[PDB]
RNA sequence: GGACCUGGCGGUGCUUCAUAUCCCUCUAGAGGAGCCUGUUCUGUAAUCGAUAAACCCCGAUCAACCUCACCACCUCUUGCUCAGCCUAUAUACCGCCAUCUUCAGCAAACCCUGAUGAAGGCUACAAAGUAAGCGCAAGUACCCACGUAAAGACGUUAGGUCAAGGUGUAGCCCAUGAGGUGGCAAGAAAUGGGCUACAUUUUCUACCCCAGAAAAACGAUAGCCCUUAUGAAACUUAAGGGUCGAAGGUGGAUUUAGC
């Protein structure tokens, strides 16, 4: 029946289910705009309909209503299936990440320069690198358990400024963003000896958190938690010595 | 809680039109009847045979102006002329538009024995009424 | 500039059969819009004064026609959705036209009649006895 | 008459002068079957 | 209601996406259109089932689908009637075959019917929806077949056979066929006499002696035959004899006489065929001035029926000649004849129409003042046309002539929504009137603006895949009008376009921005524009180098670069 | 923007000359009331919502105010209270306060206006404490016997807040009566008093005791009489339609007490409505309700 | 091209008794009167019977023209509950608005 | 690149064009050709109601542009040829009934739809006082028993209204075949009417 | 394992409350009788779904055949459909909704506090919150500005519906598809809702409210018989009449509705 049918979007909802008492709680699908590719005239008796589908004046003459032969029409075809499914393999191929400190972890990641300031202020020059991502969860009084993302970033010019930032959010990106875009208000300044290396060693207690610093010649290099490595990198410290004691919490 | 063609709250970057925007109970409040005929009238004729002949209307325009149509048509019926206002973009080429027009002019009027009108009002992108 | 210099007229013969009168002409339109009846009722009106014929308007009572639906697809009786749809009415009684005077006003505001608005013209024509019936047989 | 609105609507589909979306929907998903295996078994197997 | 001045044809949709901005797109969207409306035609009579429900009452006809395919398959002469009626050669030839073969008798009506078809189109097949030079007439076609196969011949199948073959040119043989026609003792009709006329003149390049001869002796067998001559003979016998030009004129003129000595009314197709008889290259104020007005004088006032199928291409040839001759008061007569009654149908097809009015407003802007001018090209454009990028330099130069200047930005604006957004040859009029002269200092902002829009156009031009071409004069106007206008910023930064196109700069734009330079006390600009004199090795150059060290205090570095550009020197 | 809102009183402006054009008035005697008749015509809405309808307005009423920008270009704000962020109330505020205590060194006609006006005046956005404060602080100025140089002032933020007697008809034999009508739930009822008559009540030409045998209605017709002491003094004919016996009295009554609202003294008058013998009864039958047995009972719960 | 079987045997339904429509009315006619003898009638009776089932007009059902709905169907639009509430709701039935009194 | 929307064309009319040129017929609301500043739409909170580009509301509103005060004076005086004069003689009601004692009402139905058809158009109603027929006291009191309710006494007047016909033309014939034969019934007189 | 944070819960504390609402208080009811109808159970060869509030005169603004999706038998196979399926999955969904809601809060984007932990963010003589948007409100329909409708967000119950339709996944394709004939759709019994009653403020009659009779009769819309209406088909549907005059004598704890 003609008038059971309905549009894409509503087909494309009804199956993808994104909606739903499943998503309410988590207790895959990917959307085709199936009218991406087509082109208004063109059906599967490859009817060329002048000024819709083909020019409407060829060699000043008003082009009249043609069909293209079979074999013809099996080439528009063809051609038609080869840039289907050249589109789907790009889609299905996706570039590899350079990975942090491990494969599947977000630590040690690189987030680009925090965003643009209002009065004409920039930070191309820092660099950002997530130290943590968590998934936290409260309890809420009508939306059962709900999933939140802690995000711990660390941004740095390489020349000394440097800060770091909690973000929250539901979603991951906006985690990321508020916490790199904090971060550049919350700038320090580390004073390195000969822009390489600390002035002293550093025993400090932090909470329950132990660093011990020792300050190092040239040609060191940084020997030091992965995650004070990356923000020794974004600091401009080339050569240290650390050493993490008691709890290892990486926001203490 | 009510469903009926209400466009539900999102994190408000969805853009809607004056008709979507509203909901049901809006109708002769905010918003009119997008396909005007004499058939729901008391003591009329026929309520069944033009709800029938719009809805078709409604997908055959939905189908031949495909990815063309910035809002919902606009069905009048005077004596027996049927005018379809539809609000379209700024997209599709000027030669196509004018082959659609006359020929969705000429294939309704075939269909429905009675002389249709196609009036197109193009704009550049779909209006948003409010961000929902 | 470019005014033309001259029109052609269309053909109006007077014919030599005598034309039909007519007491009353009720015109009684109805819409679901009070707005555009007021609009047709106000253009009616100026167009009968314009042609000199004697218009009169009342506005019959509307019937509002209700009726309830269930709102949810399969179970849930007690909650329902009502619907009703208003007809308005306006009624221009025209008095002593002729039957050419009749039927070009009526093309007119027909052919103008707004969409979604239907049209009920009562025309009362008068007449003469029959001959068959003047004289008892 | 559905057999006029279903015959015609498909005439102008297959002429090019109809995007029939609920049909194309169909016909991705019948060709994504029939790449999974799931085709339509003959009449008499 | 009376046309609408601010709105294109009724035809095209009233949207400005959509309206259309040129004549070609005109003339392409409406082709569109009638395209989309052919295609639907083609749809509704290859699946007619779909469209036979009739919910329209009263019954509408036109709005049903047509059956072409004949549906009487019995071989008779019943379905052959059915068959020359659809107006199908070959299924008409093929039955008639094979009803000959099997013998029935066909009815010399129906075997003239199926003549005036095959002999009508050729033996070829009318176009459908869908499934010039030299003769169509071919030597063995079904048409002559079945003519020499006809038991019984009639002096309409004979009429018939030769009015085809004159549409064919073939007009040897329809002279033949007429005598065969005199020597079997038959009388032709009007219209097969007007076929023989045009076939007389279409046969034999004789001289025009020879032709006219010719022409009086079948007029003379006609009267003898008593077939009254109609108003086609006539425009017959004048469309033939435009070819010899001079030596036709006079007869022409006689032969204008007899129709109104007859009684045959003359039409606009035969005062068109005079009009193009006399207008023969030369001098047109010898004889065609005088013939026109007296046509003039003649048609003043007379609303016209289509009695000829040329009778809509009066108008146009009325206004060419006008234009040739320059007769405001004579185009304005043409027009209000056109404009009188209903003649304005008349028109013509979209190309006569445009030719015409473009004839029209280019007098009008040569010969008539300013203000009617302007209050012709608002009533006629676009309402009426899309103007020519050539009407629109007349209305320029018109412009000019009565010294109002102050609406070239409005031309230039119509231009661009006309579409001549991207035209040479109007883009340099528009340049060389406005830079031409100085002017108040509003004028001369307003010509700035114009100038910058003018640039902005040649900046986005399409010709942008292709080495973007700025002429030279061009570069220049737009220099001095900003500097004129105070936009000294501007010309300064336009200034590197000259060497990067190597375009030679203008001595009055060198002039100009010596004086804005003196004004604003910059040395460097001075020696900037020295520089650009130097390396374009312009003899002025020589003396301006002086002038520059004369007003401009020179610093060690600049002299030092002027004491290089005098070693160049 | 100013120059947006400047763009749209040109357009405005050109739109108002085109409509004058259009309806073949005056264009320079075009009033806003013109303009919405006008519009009102051309585009006919029956939308029920008024603001819902096309409007062709001044640019002034259309737009909201718009807070022009509270600095200059070297970015120093205009107002000294600018930081607090409230420039418009704490000025205001600070105006008061000054005022005050200039008055403290030398020593049913109107309302105040509500938080949304005073939001309006400000261009600002307030809260309730905030209008609270205000107005507090606007009725100690008062209080505190502010003269014509304070009052000029207070009257900036101060807003402006019987029975309507028939006219008494002549009949043709010159007797005067009064004319009323009066509705009570479906019944309505025409009522003509009489200034002299011998108590006579002719009801739809039926006398009263035959129309309303029921003495509850009786009682009803003599009610709005016996108040005002004019018991036989008038006669009465009434026409009634429409409802039942007991809305019919009532609907009676309410033109009967009104027609001789003409023929009683002013204090009269009032001493009926004040007994309520004037006042249209406005409780109808309600509408049932869908799942539901009636107007308010409810389908029996079932546990 | 119907929306089910259902809605497809309706439709032949419907055509049968339009067909036999004139035969039934005649024979019902005569069986519906006490004029006529009770063995002509009798005969009636017998021929009205053996007419086809599917020429009853009793059998026809009155469904959804959208959606072969059998029931919750508003003759005077034809179309059920559901698909009118869908049309009114979205504003794509002329004059139809919701009831607030 | 792409194509560029022209301006559109009511900034090319003047404050005193000819908008019964500018709309001769009932047509859509064209923005770019209404030269009205005029908004509709609910405004939401601290906006303005939307504008008329793209209004769908404005859309959707029986516009009556095509209906100006000037355009409708302009197209009577055109259609001032079409009409005739009501004859003066009979003026007034009481002059309309006695010269004209017949009065027929039929209703004329005008819809939206392909089909023309109204069964309601077919019906025709026939007036008649029995004071303007010449009948005699028999003859009237015979009509009266006749006709039954279709007479209204309070009134004096029959009314006949036929229905049975398809077309109008026939009811009308019928109704007055009717009058015919019920008068000349009613004048003639049968055997039983002596047993009143 | 220790200490915390958020939530749920407390036969958890203080205070103030519920406005037809939690108890008492007011009115009419159900719970007792017969009948109508729905459901459970039983029965049959003989559907499905809802099934605590938020199911139970519910999908149905409706089942003799059809409707029909059920059962028995028979018949057809490119089949009305460029097939079909009322086949499983509502714990994949769109669509439309119940529910708290007879609520007023949900809130993106920022800022701050907590040592930069989960988390928290208020005091008006103010002490870190600002908030677009949604909702409430406002506006609107009906008869006012009251009232009733309508509206009522974010979320809760994997709440309801694959049987409105569409649809993902899975399943059948000589059948889990299609067509024809016939048939069940009942009561051991329980239970929910409604109707009628038990009467004297009542019953019958006339009238629509100034009467006359009745009164151990009141009381069936049930039972049985007949007729009529619709239909092709009526013991199985409705109406009317005839006949009969049944249970019952104001109903236990408990419970519904109403400002
Ligand atoms: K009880
Ligand atoms: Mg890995
Ligand atoms: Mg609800
Ligand atoms: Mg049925
Ligand atoms: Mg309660
Ligand atoms: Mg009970
Ligand atoms: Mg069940
Ligand atoms: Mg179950
Ligand atoms: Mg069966
Ligand atoms: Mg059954
Ligand atoms: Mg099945
Ligand atoms: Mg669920
Ligand atoms: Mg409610
Ligand atoms: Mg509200
Ligand atoms: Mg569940
Ligand atoms: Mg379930
Ligand atoms: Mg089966
Ligand atoms: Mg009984
Ligand atoms: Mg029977
Ligand atoms: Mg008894």
């Amino acid at each position: 029946s003609f008038f059971t049918k309905l549009t894409a979007d509503e087909l494309w909802k009804g199956a993808l289910a994104e909606t739903g008492a499943g998503a309410k709680k988590g207790r895959k699908k990917k959307r085709k705009d199936l009218n991406r590719g087509q082109i208004i005239g063109e059906g599967r008796y490859g009817f060329l309909w002048p000024g819709l589908n083909v020019p409407l004046m060829k060699n000043g003459a008003v082009q009249t209503i043609a069909q293209r032969s079979k074999e013809e029409q099996e080439k528009v075809e063809a051609d038609m299936i080869q840039q289907r499914e050249e589109w789907d393999r790009k889609k299905k191929m996706k570039v590899k990440r350079e990975r942090g400190w491990s494969g599947n972890s977000w630590g040690g990641i690189s987030l680009g320069p925090p965003d643009p300031g209002p009065c004409g202020e920039t930070y191309e020059d820092f660099d950002t690198r997530i130290l943590e991502v968590r998934n936290v969860f409260t309890m809420t009084a009508k939306e059962g358990r709900k999933k939140s993302i802690r995000v711990l970033v660390a941004v740095g010019n390489g020349k000394g400024a440097a800060g770091f930032s909690i973000g929250k959010a539901t979603d991951r990106m906006d985690a990321f963003r508020k916490a790199k875009n904090r971060a550049v208000h919350h700038l320090h300044y580390i004073e390195r000896y000969e822009d390489h290396t600390i002035f002293h060693d550093i025993s400090l207690r932090f909470k329950r958190t132990h660093i011990k610093m020792k300050k190092q010649p040239k040609g060191y290099g940084l020997r030091c938690h992965r995650a004070i490595i990356t923000i020794c990198r974004l600091i401009g410290i080339k050569d240290m010595y650390a050493k993490v004691s008691g709890s290892i919490n990486m926001l203490s | 809680k009510n469903r009926a063609a209400r466009v539900r709250v999102s994190k408000g970057d969805k853009p809607v039109t004056y008709e979507e925007a509203h909901a049901p109970h809006y109708i002769a409040h905010r918003k009119g009847w997008l396909s005007l005929h004499t058939g729901n009238l008391d003591g009329e004729d026929h309520a069944a045979e033009r709800t029938v002949e719009d809805v078709f209307l409604r997908k055959f325009m939905w189908g031949t102006f495909p990815g063309c149509l910035a809002d919902q048509l606009v069905l009048k019926r005077r004596g027996n002329q049927l005018e379809i206002c539809a609000v379209v973009l700024r997209q599709l080429s000027p030669h196509k538009y004018y082959f659609l027009v006359g020929y969705s002019e000429t294939l309704l009027s075939y269909f429905y024995k009675c002389p249709v009108r196609l009036h197109l009002q193009t704009v550049p992108s779909k209006v948003v009424y409010k961000y929902l | 500039v470019d005014v033309p210099k001259d029109l052609t007229k269309p053909v109006v013969t007077i014919s030599d059969e005598p034309d039909i009168l007519y007491k009353r002409l009720s015109v009684l339109v109805k819409g679901h819009d009070k707005a555009v009846l007021d609009s047709y009722e106000y253009f009616a009106v100026l167009a009968a004064k314009e042609l000199g014929i004697s218009i009169k308007v009342h506005e019959p009572p509307r019937k509002i026609e209700r009726f309830t639906l269930l709102q949810s697809v399969h179970i849930y009786k007690k909650h329902r959705v009502q619907y009703e749809m208003r007809t308005l009415y306006r009624c221009l009684e025209l008095e002593h036209l002729t039957g050419s005077t009749a039927d070009v006003y009526l093309e007119y505001i027909q052919r103008n009649l707004p969409e979604g608005v239907a049209m009920e013209v009562t025309k009362t024509q008068l007449e003469q006895l029959p001959e068959h019936i003047k004289e008892p047989i | 008459n559905h057999h006029t609105y279903a015959e015609l609507m498909q005439t102008l589909r297959f002429l090019g002068l109809y995007r029939d979306e609920h049909q194309d929907f169909m016909d991705e998903q019948k060709r994504l079957k029939k790449l999974r295996g799931k085709e339509k078994p003959k009449k008499g197997e | 209601v009376n046309r609408d001045t601010t709105a294109v044809p009724y035809v095209f949709q009233d949207d400005p996406y959509l309206m259309p901005a040129s004549s070609l797109e005109s003339r392409s969207f409406l082709l569109a259109k009638k395209s989309g409306e052919n295609v639907a035609k083609f749809i509704i009579n290859s699946y007619p089932k779909y469209f036979q429900k009739d919910i329209a009452e009263p019954h509408i006809p036109c709005l049903m689908p047509e059956y072409f395919e004949p549906q009487i398959k019995d071989i008779s002469e019943a379905a052959l009637k059915e068959r020359i009626e659809l107006r199908k050669v070959k299924a008409s030839v093929d039955m008639f075959d094979q009803l000959l073969q099997a013998g029935t008798t066909v009815s010399l009506e129906t075997t003239n019917s199926l003549l005036d078809l095959l002999c009508y189109y050729g033996d070829q097949e009318p176009s459908t929806d869908y499934h010039q030079f030299g003769v169509t007439w071919r030597a063995k076609n079904n048409a002559e077949r079945i003519f020499s196969l006809m038991p019984e011949k009639n002096e309409h199948s004979y009429c018939t056979m030769i009015r085809g073959m004159v549409k064919h040119r073939a007009y040897e043989q329809a002279l033949n066929l007429y005598t065969e026609l005199l020597n079997n003792r038959l009388h032709a009709d009007v219209y097969t006499f007007n076929a023989l006329i045009e076939a007389t003149v279409c046969a034999i390049n004789e001289k025009f002696e020879e032709k006219w001869s010719k022409i009086l002796e079948l007029l003379r067998h006609m009267v003898a035959q008593k077939v009254k001559p109609n108003l086609q003979t006539f425009n017959t016998i004048l469309k033939c004899l435009r070819r010899f030009h001079v030596f036709a004129r006079s007869p022409a003129l006689q032969v204008l006489r007899e129709m109104k000595a007859i009684g045959i009314e003359p039409s606009l197709a035969t005062y068109h065929h005079i009009i193009r008889l006399f207008d023969q290259p030369g001098d047109p104020l010898k004889r065609s001035s005088f013939i026109i007005y007296d046509i003039m004088n003649e048609l003043m006032g007379k609303r016209f029926s289509p009695k000829d199928p040329d009778d809509d291409k009066f108008f146009q040839s009325a206004m060419s000649i006008c234009s040739s001759l320059r007769d405001l008061e004579l185009a304005y007569q043409v027009h209000g004849l056109l404009k009188t009654g209903d003649n304005w149908k008349f028109i013509g097809p979209d190309q006569h129409r445009n030719f015409y009015y473009s004839k029209f407003f280019d007098l009008i802007c040569l010969m008539e003042q300013i203000d009617v001018t302007l209050k012709w090209y608002e009533d006629l454009i676009p309402s009426a046309y899309f103007p020519h990028s050539q009407t629109m330099i007349h209305l320029l130069q018109a412009l000019d002539v009565a010294n109002r200047l102050e609406v070239i930005p409005k031309i230039w604006k119509d231009s661009k929504e006309y579409g001549h957004t991207f035209r040479s040859d109007l883009r340099e009029e528009i340049l060389m009137l406005m830079a031409r002269d100085k002017h108040p200092p509003e004028l001369q902002v307003a010509f700035a603006d114009c100038a910058a829009d003018i640039k902005s156009a040649y900046e986005s031009q399409p010709i942008r895949q292709t080495a973007q071409d700025w002429p030279a004069t061009s570069l220049n106007c737009i220099a001095i009008l900003f500097l004129r206008a105070g936009r000294t910023q501007e010309a300064w930064k336009m200034l590197g376009l000259f060497r990067k196109h190597n375009k030679i700069p203008r001595s009055e734009l060198l002039n100009e921005l010596m004086d804005s330079a003196k004004v604003s006390n910059s040395p460097s600009q001075a020696i900037e524009v020295v520089e650009l004199a130097s390396a374009f090795s312009l003899p002025i150059c020589e003396g301006l180098t002086q002038r520059v060290m004369s007003d401009f205090a020179i610093n060690q570095e600049q002299k030092e670069a002027l004491s290089n550009l005098t070693a160049l020197t | 923007t100013e120059d947006f809102i400047k763009k749209q009183i040109e357009e405005f402006n050109i739109g108002k000359r085109h409509l004058a054009n259009m309806m073949g008035e005056d264009p320079e005697t075009f009033t806003q009331e013109d303009i919405d008749r006008a519009i009102a015509y051309l585009f006919p809405s029956g939308l029920f919502e008024k603001r819902a309808r096309p409007v062709m307005k001044h640019p002034e009423q259309i737009f909201p105010r718009q807070r022009a920008i509270q600095w200059g270009e070297d970015g120093r704000p205009f107002h000294y209270l600018f930081y607090t962020g409230k420039q418009s109330y704490y000025s205001l505020m600070h105006d008061v306060y000054g005022m005050l205590l200039n008055l403290e060194k030398h020593q049913i006609g109107s309302r105040w206006l509500i938080k949304e006006e005073l939001e309006e005046m400000l261009v600002e956005k307030l809260s309730d404490l905030d209008y609270m404060q205000f107005i507090r602080l606007l009725e100690k100025l008062l209080t505190s016997q502010c003269g014509a140089a304070e009052e000029e002032f207070v009257q900036r933020f101060r807003r402006s807040v019987k029975q309507l007697i028939e006219p008494v008809q002549y009949d043709e034999q010159g007797m005067a009566f009064s004319k009323s009508e009066g509705k009570r739930k479906t019944a309505k009822a025409e009522a003509i008093v009489y200034k002299h008559g011998s108590g006579r009540i002719k009801v739809n030409g039926i006398d009263y005791q035959l129309y309303f045998p029921i003495t509850q209605d009786r009682e009803q017709l003599m009610f709005p009489f016996h108040f005002v002491d004019r018991l036989g003094k008038h006669d009465v004919t009434c026409t009634v339609s429409g409802g039942g016996r007991s809305a019919q009295a009532g609907a009676i009554r309410l033109a009967m007490a009104k027609a001789l609202c003409s023929f009683v003294t002013e204090d009269e008058v009032e001493w009926m409505r004040q007994a309520g013998l004037l006042t249209t009864d406005p409780r109808v039958r309600e509408r049932k309700k869908p799942g539901q047995e009636g107007a308010r009972r409810k389908f029996t719960w079932k546990k | 091209h119907y929306v089910d079987w259902r809605m497809w045997r309706d439709v032949k339904r419907r055509k049968m008794a339009y067909e036999y429509a004139d035969e039934r009315l005649r024979i019902n006619s005569l069986r519906k009167n006490t004029i006529l003898p009770k063995i002509l009638q009798d005969v009636a009776d017998e021929e009205i019977a053996a007419l086809p089932r599917d020429s009853c007009p009793v059998r026809i059902r009155n469904r959804c023209v959208m959606t072969s709905r059998p029931r919750g169907v508003k003759r005077r639009w034809r179309l059920s509950r559901i698909v009118f509430r869908h049309l009114a709701d979205h504003g794509q039935l002329s004059g139809i608005q919701r009831a607030t009194w | 690149p792409r194509r560029k929307a022209l301006p559109p064309r009511t900034e090319k009319m003047a404050v005193d064009q000819d908008w019964p040129s500018v709309y001769p017929v009932a047509a859509p609301f064209k923005p770019s050709a209404v030269p009205l500043p005029v908004r509709m739409g609910y405004p939401v909170k601290k906006g303005v109601p939307m504008a008329k580009e793209g209004n769908l509301e404005l859309l959707k509103i029986p516009n009556f542009l095509h209906l100006t005060p000037v355009a409708i004076k302009k197209h009577c005086e055109a259609l001032k040829d079409f009409c005739t004069e009501w004859p003066a003689a009979l003026d007034s009601d009481e002059k309309c009934e006695k010269h004209f004692p017949i009065e027929i009402d039929s209703t004329d139905y005008v819809s939206s739809g392909p089909s023309v058809r109204n069964p309601r158009a077919r019906v025709v109603v026939l007036r008649v006082k029995l004071s303007s027929l010449n009948l005699d006291d028999h003859a009237k009191k015979k009509l009266i028993k006749l006709v039954g309710e279709r007479y209204c006494k309070t009134t004096d007047v029959l009314t006949i209204k036929t229905d049975r016909c398809p077309l109008r033309r026939q009811n009308y014939d019928y109704a007055v075949y009717l009058l015919t034969v019920l008068y000349h019934e009613s004048w003639n007189t049968e055997e039983w009417e002596k047993s009143k």
